[PDB]
C-alpha cells in the first residue's frame, strides 16, 4: 500500500527517484502525465508560491519609501495602472521564454526537472553534493508549504479584511459572526 | 555556456568570435550563419554609429541646419530631401559592398566569409591573433551598442530630454 495513504495503492510510476516522494497520488495524474514534466510545474508553483508568501509578509510589515503603502492585492491593483506589473510581467515572460525551452528538454530526457544549475553561492554544487539531495527535499517541501500558506493568507484576507500579523496580533472571529443569531 | 541548463546548439562551434553558444530558439538552425552573423555586424556597426550620434548631436549641430531639442527631434527638424539622400546614399553603399548580391542566395557566393567587406585605410589586421581579438571585441561593443541605442532613444522619446542632460537630473516618472 501507499506510505502515505494506508488505504491506497503506491501510484506505479511514483518511487523514491524524485524528491519528497511519500507515494501521495490519489488521482493518477502521474500516469495522464509524465511525471517529470508534473515536476517541472510543482517547482514554479512552489518556487512563486515561496517568493509570493514572503513578499506578502514582506509588504504587510514594510514598504519602499518610493510606493504608496496599501494591501498587497491593492498594491496589485494600483501597480497595474501603473505600469509596474507590466514590467514585472515583460521581465518574467522573457525569462520564462527560456524557461520553456528547458521544460522542452526535459520532457526529451536530458535535463533533470526544475533543474536550471543556478547556483551562486557553493551550497550543494561542489563540496557539499552529498547534501544536494536533502537540500532538494527540503526545497519541494517549502514549495508545498508555501503553495498552501500564501493560499490561507490572501483567502483570510478577503474575510477578515486584515493582515495576516494583525490577525495574529488581534485573532478576532469571522466579522458579523460572534453577533450570531441566525434563527 | 551561456545556458547551462541546456545543450550547445548544433551549427554553433567556437571558430566565430563572440561564441558563447547562447542560441535557445534554433536560428543558426533554421537559417544560415553567416547571413546572420552579416545581419548581426551590421545591426552592431550601424548601432555604435547611431550611440555616437545620439551622444553628439546634443552637444555639436551643424551651422547649415536646426538644432532640435534631442537627436531623434534633430532628425525631425532635417528637411526629408536629407533623409532621402542619406537613405539613397546608404542604399548605393550597400548595392557597392554586396557587389549586387542583396538576396541571402546570391551572398556569400565569392567567399567573403561572414560581415566581411574589406575597410582597411590603417593596417591593423595582419596578426590572426590580434585579428580575433579586434573581432572579439567588436562584436561585444556591437551588441553592447544595440541595447545602449534602444535605451537611449527610448528615453530621449519618454522624457524629451538629452542624454547627459538626463544624468544632470534624473526627473523619475
Ligand atoms: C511572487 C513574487 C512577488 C510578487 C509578484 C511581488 C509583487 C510586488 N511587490 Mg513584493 N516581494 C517579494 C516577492 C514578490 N513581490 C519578495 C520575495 C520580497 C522580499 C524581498 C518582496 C518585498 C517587497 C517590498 C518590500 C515591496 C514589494 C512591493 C511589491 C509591488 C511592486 C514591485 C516591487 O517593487 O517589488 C520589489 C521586490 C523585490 C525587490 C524582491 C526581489 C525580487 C525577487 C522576488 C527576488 C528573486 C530572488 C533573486 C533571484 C535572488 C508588487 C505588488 C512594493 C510595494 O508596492 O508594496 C506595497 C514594496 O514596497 N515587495
Ligand atoms: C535592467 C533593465 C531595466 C530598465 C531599464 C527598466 C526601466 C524601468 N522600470 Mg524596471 N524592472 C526591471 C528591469 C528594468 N526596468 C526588472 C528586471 C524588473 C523586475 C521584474 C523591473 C521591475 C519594475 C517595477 C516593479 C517597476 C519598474 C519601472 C520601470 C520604469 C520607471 C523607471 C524609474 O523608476 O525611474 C528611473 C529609475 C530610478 C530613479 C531608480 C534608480 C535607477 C538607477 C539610477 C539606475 C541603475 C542602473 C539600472 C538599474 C539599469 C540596470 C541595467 C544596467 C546595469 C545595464 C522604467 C521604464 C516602474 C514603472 O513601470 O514605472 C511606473 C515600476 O513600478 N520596473
Ligand atoms: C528554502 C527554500 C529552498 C531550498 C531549500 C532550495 C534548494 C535548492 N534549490 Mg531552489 N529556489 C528557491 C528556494 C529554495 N531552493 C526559490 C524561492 C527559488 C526562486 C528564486 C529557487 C530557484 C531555484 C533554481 C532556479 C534552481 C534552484 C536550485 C536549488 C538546489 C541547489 C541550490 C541550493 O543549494 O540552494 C540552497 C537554498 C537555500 C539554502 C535557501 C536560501 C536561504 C537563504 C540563506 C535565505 C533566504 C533568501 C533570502 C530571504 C537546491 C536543491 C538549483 C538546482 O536544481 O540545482 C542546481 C536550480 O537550478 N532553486
Ligand atoms: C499553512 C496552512 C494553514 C494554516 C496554518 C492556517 C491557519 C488558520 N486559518 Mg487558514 N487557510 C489555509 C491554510 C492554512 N490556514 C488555506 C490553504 C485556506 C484556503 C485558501 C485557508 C482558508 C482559511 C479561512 C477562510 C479561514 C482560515 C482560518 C484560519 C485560522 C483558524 C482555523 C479555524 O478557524 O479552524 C477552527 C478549528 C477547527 C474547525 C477544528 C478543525 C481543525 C483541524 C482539526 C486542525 C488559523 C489561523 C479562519 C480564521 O480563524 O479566520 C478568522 C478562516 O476564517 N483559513
Ligand atoms: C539583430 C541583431 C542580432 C543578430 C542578427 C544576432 C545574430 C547572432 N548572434 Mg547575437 N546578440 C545581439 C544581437 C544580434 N545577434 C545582441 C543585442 C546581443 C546582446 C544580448 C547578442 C549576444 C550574443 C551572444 C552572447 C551570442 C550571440 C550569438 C549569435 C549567433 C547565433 C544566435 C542567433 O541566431 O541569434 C539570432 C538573433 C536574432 C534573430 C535577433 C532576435 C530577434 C527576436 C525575434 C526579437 C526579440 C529580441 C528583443 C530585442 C528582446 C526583447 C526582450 C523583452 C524583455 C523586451 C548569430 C550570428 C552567439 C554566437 O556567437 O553564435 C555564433 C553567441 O554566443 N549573440
Ligand atoms: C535603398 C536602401 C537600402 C538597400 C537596398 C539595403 C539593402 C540591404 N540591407 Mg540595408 N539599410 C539601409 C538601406 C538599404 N539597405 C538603411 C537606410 C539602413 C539603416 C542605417 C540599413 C541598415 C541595415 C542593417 C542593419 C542590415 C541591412 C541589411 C541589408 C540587406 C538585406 C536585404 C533585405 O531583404 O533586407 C530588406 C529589409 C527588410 C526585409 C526589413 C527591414 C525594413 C527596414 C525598414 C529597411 C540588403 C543588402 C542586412 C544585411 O545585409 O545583413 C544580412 C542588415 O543586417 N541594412
Ligand atoms: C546611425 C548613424 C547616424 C545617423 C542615422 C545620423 C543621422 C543624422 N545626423 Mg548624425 N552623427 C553620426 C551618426 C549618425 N547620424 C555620427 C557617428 C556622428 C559623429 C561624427 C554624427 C554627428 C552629427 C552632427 C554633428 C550632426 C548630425 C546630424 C544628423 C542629421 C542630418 C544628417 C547629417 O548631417 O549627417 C551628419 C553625418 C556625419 C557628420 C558623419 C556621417 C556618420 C558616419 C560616420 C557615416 C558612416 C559612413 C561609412 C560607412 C563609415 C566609414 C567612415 C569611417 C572612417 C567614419 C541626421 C538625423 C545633424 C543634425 O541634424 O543635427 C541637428 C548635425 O548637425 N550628426
Ligand atoms: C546599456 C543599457 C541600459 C542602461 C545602462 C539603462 C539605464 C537606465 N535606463 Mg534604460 N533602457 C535600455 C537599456 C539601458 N537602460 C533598453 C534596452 C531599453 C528599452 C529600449 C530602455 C528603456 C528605458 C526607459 C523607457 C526608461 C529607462 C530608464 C533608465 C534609468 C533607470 C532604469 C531603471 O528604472 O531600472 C529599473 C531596474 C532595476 C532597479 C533593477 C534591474 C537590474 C537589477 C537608467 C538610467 C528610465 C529613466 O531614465 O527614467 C526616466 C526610463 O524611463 N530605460
Ligand atoms: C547621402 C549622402 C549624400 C550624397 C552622396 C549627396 C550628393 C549631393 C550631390 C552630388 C551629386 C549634390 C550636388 C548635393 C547637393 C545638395 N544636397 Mg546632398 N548629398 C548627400 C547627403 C545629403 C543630406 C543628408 C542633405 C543633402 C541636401 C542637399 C541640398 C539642399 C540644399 C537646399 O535646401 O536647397 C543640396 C543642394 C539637403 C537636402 O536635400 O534637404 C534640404 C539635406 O539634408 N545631401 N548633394
Ligand atoms: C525611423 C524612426 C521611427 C520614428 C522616429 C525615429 C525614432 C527618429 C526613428 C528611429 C527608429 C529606431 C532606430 C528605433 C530603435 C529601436 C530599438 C533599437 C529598440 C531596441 C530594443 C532593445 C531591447 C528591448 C533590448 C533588451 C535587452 C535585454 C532584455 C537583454 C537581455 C540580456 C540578455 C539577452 C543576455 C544576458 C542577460 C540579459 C542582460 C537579461
Amino acid at each position: 500500500f501507499s506510505e502515505s495513504v494506508p488505504f491506497l495503492k503506491t501510484p506505479t510510476n511514483l518511487d523514491g527517484s524524485l524528491p519528497g516522494d511519500v507515494g501521495f497520488d490519489p488521482l493518477g495524474f502521474s500516469e495522464v502525465f509524465d511525471i517529470r514534466v508534473l515536476r517541472e510545474a510543482e517547482l514554479k508553483h512552489g518556487r512563486i508560491a515561496m517568493l509570493a508568501t514572503l513578499g506578502y509578509l514582506v509588504q504587510e510589515a514594510y514598504v519602499l519609501p518610493f510606493f504608496e503603502k496599501v494591501p498587497p492585492i491593492q498594491a496589485h491593483d494600483a501597480l497595474v495602472k501603473s505600469g509596474g506589473m507590466s514590467q514585472i510581467l515583460l521581465w518574467t515572460s522573457f525569462l520564462e521564454i527560456f524557461g520553456g525551452i528547458a521544460l522542452f528538454s526535459t520532457i526529451q530526457g536530458r535535463r533533470y526537472p526544475g533543474d536550471f544549475s543556478f547556483d551562486p553561492l557553493g551550497l550543494s554544487q561542489g563540496k557539499n553534493a552529498d547534501k544536494l539531495e536533502q537540500y532538494q527535499l527540503a526545497e519541494i517541501k517549502h514549495s508545498r508549504l508555501a503553495m498552501l500558506a500564501f493560499s490561507g493568507f490572501v483567502h483570510q484576507g478577503f474575510i477578515t479584511k486584515q493582515g495576516v500579523l494583525e490577525q495574529l496580533g488581534n485573532f478576532r472571529p469571522i466579522p458579523g459572526f460572534p453577533e450570531a443569531t441566525f434563527f | 555556456n551561456a545556458m547551462p541548463f541546456l545543450e550547445r546548439p548544433p551549427k554553433l562551434d567556437g571558430s566565430l568570435a563572440g561564441d558563447v553558444g547562447f542560441d535557445p530558439v534554433g536560428f543558426s538552425n533554421y537559417f544560415d550563419l553567416r547571413w546572420l552573423r552579416e545581419s548581426e555586424l551590421k545591426h552592431g556597426r550601424v548601432c555604435m554609429l547611431g550611440v555616437t550620434g545620439l551622444l553628439v548631436q546634443e552637444a555639436v549641430c551643424l551651422p547649415q541646419f536646426s538644432n532640435g531639442k534631442t537627436p531623434v527631434d534633430d532628425f525631425f527638424v532635417v528637411p526629408a530631401a536629407g533623409l532621402w539622400q542619406v537613405f539613397f546614399a546608404i542604399g548605393a553603399v550597400e548595392f557597392f559592398s554586396h557587389g549586387f548580391k542583396l538576396t541571402p542566395g546570391d551572398m556569400f557566393s565569392e567567399g567573403r566569409e561572414a560581415g566581411d567587406f574589406g575597410f582597411d585605410p590603417l593596417n591593423l589586421s595582419g596578426n590572426p591573433d590580434a585579428l580575433a581579438r579586434r573581432r572579439l571585441v567588436e562584436v561585444k561593443n556591437g551588441r553592447l551598442a544595440m541595447i545602449a541605442f534602444g535605451g537611449l532613444l527610448h528615453q530621449q522619446l519618454l522624457t524629451g530630454q538629452g542624454t547627459f542632460e538626463q544624468l544632470a537630473n534624473f526627473k523619475a516618472i
